[PDB]
């Protein structure tokens, strides 16, 4: 039914390597080129790529900042409350960066924020103008 | 096998069915009842059986039918078809063997047969056993024909036919019982010695071999399976099939390069895409550091908007070191991934020049097995004879395979040197035209009943023809004969006073530096007593070592000795021998091969015998009068000397079963 | 057809 194990003959393959005199030598020079043209492509993509590796020297370890680690706490400070307003106008619903940049409140007591303080603050409009960006 | 049905195998026979052969003998029986071919088939083994254990001693019906047991011995009549059956066909008491009954002295028909050759002679034997008047016209001034075995002083050495290829099954078996004939067994082990003379290592030598066989399997899936078996009208030969075999395969270790270093690019390119995200964002993070700098640098106490720009910024600049840290976790993998694929490539090349040397002379062996380069061996039929292989170790004969034919020609009358010219048979008998090979204007007429035509295939083959049919043969015949194929081998007879080679290895090869040599002194054996080593020219360049003196023979014999084993130890041989089998006009070749556009078809159109037009127009149809035998006639067993023995044996049945009338089939 |  098969060949032996490792021998490759198809029919496809047989017939185009019959199909004339030298129409063996042929396809098996479509192939030598076909290989060193994906070889050199290799050395140009491996030298290009080392160039985006010199301009990586360093990583970023210089522009880095240091981690900030802050108990998360429940009042809400006016301070707090107005870091928050200006934070929903730059992160839209994003209430991780959110969070984040006041780095003190829960990302739920955020959500809590959101309807407690929705009207004397007017968020939806807030939010309204986050959407024209 | 053993028993009665180790009689049956030892006799080429199922034991549990009637032959073909058998059923027109016996239709009576075939066509019966299952019991009746059982007491048959048992009758048949059980003779057989008889006649093996010992054949030096004719076989009588007498001493058969005493020493069946009832109910077998019971019907007589089915015990004296059976033997006189057996008989005929040269099943039981061939050979040589003692007569019990002496040949009566009045004979009956005359035949005369060409050749004294091994086909010759065992139908000659046969019929002269049968009361028949036979002479056999040699035109050689020695029997055996294709076997010859040089003799000078102590050395012996065949230059035709040497090895018996095992005894079970083989005719030869019983025929060696019947004549001593030294027969030692062949160690298998050989080592291949490459051009440079240093013994190839097993690696190579393990590998190889394994692909060449592995090559092999690959054309017959070619043949069997993709009917790879016609190309622009010609038929495939086995070489042409090989080579597209060894494409596709150099093809393969290609496309499996293309797509590894493929991916290699693709892993490449990925990384490409990756360190340009990696590079842009090392600059909106260094920007970035320049705002939330400048933002920290206002002092505070600030308005909560300063505050918010600080703190904003501090965050989008944790934003995007996560990103850039994110992203030289998946750099990592991909430099990793790339370093696995360039330090673990797949094979570079199929065949190196090296391997592929050694492997051209696995091709020189095969072109020694056929004697014939691969290009002309048909690709769906050269091996069609390999189911009847017989059955343990290839052999040879110390004493030289002369012995046989010599032994077989005893009690014979045979004319030496007498060259058959003209074969001229008609309604109403034959009459052999022969000349004397040392005077030849001295003219001899033959007149006899039946011709039996031992020729060689290849002087069958001559153009012009060295032998005249009249009237000619039929176009079915002379078809058959360009069709099918007559190759050739040689071999070298190099003679020493001193053993200089590995004793208990029987055979050594030699690497060729071409494909175009491969055959050239190819293979070497150490198979007899004495100091006798054999080298043998096989495929295309035996037809091209016959230009060749024998001083250039035996000198590129001693340089492949030579940096095999030194040149201090290889001293010039005393007698040397060189043959010549497709110069021989004689024999114009070694042996028949199945070449493409044949098949084995030919083998039994070979074997047709001719029977000639009715002289008197109006008369009835004649009998026939020119019958075939010979190494290229029994298309089961050919190119070997048991296939030439069963073809004389079967013609010597047919012949007689035409002119003595075979009373056995009532 | 195929020897040793």
């Amino acid at each position: 039914r098969k060949p032996p194990k490792g021998m490759f003959l198809s029919q496809e393959d047989v017939e185009a390597v019959s199909a004339n005199a030298t129409a063996a030598t042929t396809v098996l020079r479509q192939l030598d080129m076909e290989l060193v043209s994906v070889k050199r492509q290799i050395q140009n993509i491996k030298q290009t790529n080392s160039a985006l590796k010199e301009k990586l020297d360093g990583g970023i370890e210089p522009y880095r900042l240091p981690e900030v680690i802050q108990k998360c706490n429940a009042r809400w400070t006016t301070e707090e409350q107005l870091l928050a307003v200006q934070a929903i106008r730059k992160y839209g619903r994003d209430f991780q960066a959110i969070s984040d940049v006041i780095g003190n409140k829960s990302v739920v007591q955020v959500k809590n924020f959101f309807v407690n303080y929705r009207r004397r603050f007017n968020i939806d409009e807030v939010l309204q103008e986050w959407e024209a960006e | 096998p053993s028993g009665v049905e180790g009689a049956a195998f030892q006799s080429r026979l199922p034991h549990d069915r009637m032959t073909s052969q058998e059923a027109a003998c016996f239709p009576d029986i075939i066509s019966g009842p299952q019991q009746t071919q059982k007491v048959f088939l048992f009758i048949r083994n059980r003779t057989l059986q008889l006649w093996l254990d010992n054949p030096k001693i004719q076989l009588t019906f007498e001493a058969t039918l005493q020493q069946l047991e009832a109910p077998y011995n019971s019907d007589t009549v089915l015990v004296h078809r059976v033997h006189s059956y057996l008989e005929r066909h040269g099943l039981i008491n061939f050979g040589i063997y003692k007569r019990i009954k002496p040949l009566p002295t009045k004979k009956t028909g005359k035949v005369i047969i060409i050749g004294s050759g091994v086909s010759g002679l065992a139908a000659a034997r046969q019929l002269q056993s049968f009361g028949m008047d036979v002479t056999l016209l040699e035109a050689r001034d020695r029997v055996g024909g294709r076997v010859a075995t040089f003799r000078k002083g102590n050395y012996v050495a065949d230059l035709g036919a040497m090895v018996v290829t095992g005894l079970g099954g083989n005719p030869m078996a019983v025929v060696s019982k019947q004549v001593n004939m030294e027969l030692a067994k062949i160690k298998q082990k050989c080592p291949l010695y490459e051009a440079n003379g240093q013994a190839v290592p097993k690696e190579k030598d393990e590998m190889v071999e394994q692909e060449f066989n592995r090559l092999l399997e690959a054309t017959s899936y070619l043949s069997h399976q993709l009917d790879f078996n016609v190309l622009n009208n010609k038929p495939v030969s086995l070489g042409q099939a090989l080579e597209v075999v060894i494409q596709l395969q150099e093809k393969h270790v290609k496309d499996e390069q293309i797509e590894h270093w493929k991916k290699i690019v693709k892993t490449q390119e990925e990384l490409k895409e990756l360190l340009n995200k990696m590079v842009n964002l090392k600059e909106k993070i260094k920007e970035l550091h320049q705002q939330y700098k400048e933002a920290s640098e206002v002092k505070p106490p600030r308005d909560i908007t300063a505050e918010f720009l600080v703190k904003s910024k501090h965050r989008d600049l944790t934003a995007l070191c996560k990103e850039y840290d994110e992203l030289a976790e998946t750099q990592g993998k991909l430099e990793e991934k790339l370093q696995e694929l360039e330090a673990n490539p797949p094979s570079d090349v199929y065949l190196s020049s090296r391997d592929r040397q050694i492997l051209d002379w696995h091709f020189a062996n095969l072109e020694f097995a056929n004697a014939t380069p691969l290009s002309t061996l048909s690709l769906k039929h050269w091996d069609q004879d390999d189911d009847f292989e017989f059955t343990g170790s290839h052999l040879t004969v110390r004493n030289g395979y002369s012995c046989v034919p010599v032994a077989l020609a005893e009690g014979l009358d045979i004319k030496l040197n007498t060259a058959v010219r003209q074969v001229r048979y008609t309604a109403s008998g034959c009459e052999v035209i022969a000349v004397n090979t040392r005077s030849t204007s001295q003219t001899f007429i033959y007149k006899c009943d039946a011709v039996l035509c031992t020729l060689p295939l290849g002087v069958l083959k001559q153009q012009p023809p060295a032998v005249q049919f009249v009237p000619p043969l039929p176009e079915w015949k002379t078809s058959a004969v360009q069709r099918m194929g007559f190759g050739n081998l040689n071999k070298v007879v190099l003679c020493f006073d001193r053993v200089f080679w590995d004793p208990s290895v029987n055979l050594f090869g030699h690497v060729g530096s071409t494909t175009a040599s491969r055959g050239e002194l190819f293979l070497f054996w150490n198979l007899y007593k004495a100091p006798i080593l054999l080298a043998l020219v096989a495929g295309e360049a035996a037809g091209i070592m016959e230009n060749i003196s024998d001083d250039v023979i035996v000198g590129r014999c001693l340089a492949i000795l030579k940096g095999i084993f030194g040149s201090s130890a290889v001293p010039q041989p005393k007698e040397t021998v060189v043959s010549r089998w497709r110069a021989d006009p004689w024999a114009r070749g070694s042996y028949s091969y199945v070449a493409a556009g044949s098949s084995g078809n030919d083998y039994d159109l070979m074997a047709q015998p001719i029977t000639p037009g009715p002289s008197i127009p109006g008369a009835p149809q004649p009998i026939p009068r020119l019958f075939f035998a010979g190494e290229h006639t029994i298309r089961n067993y050919p190119a070997t000397v048991h296939g030439a023995l069963l073809s004389g044996l079967r013609e010597a049945g047919r012949i007689a079963d035409q002119f003595l009338g075979a009373m056995y089939t009532l | 057809p195929r020897s040793f």
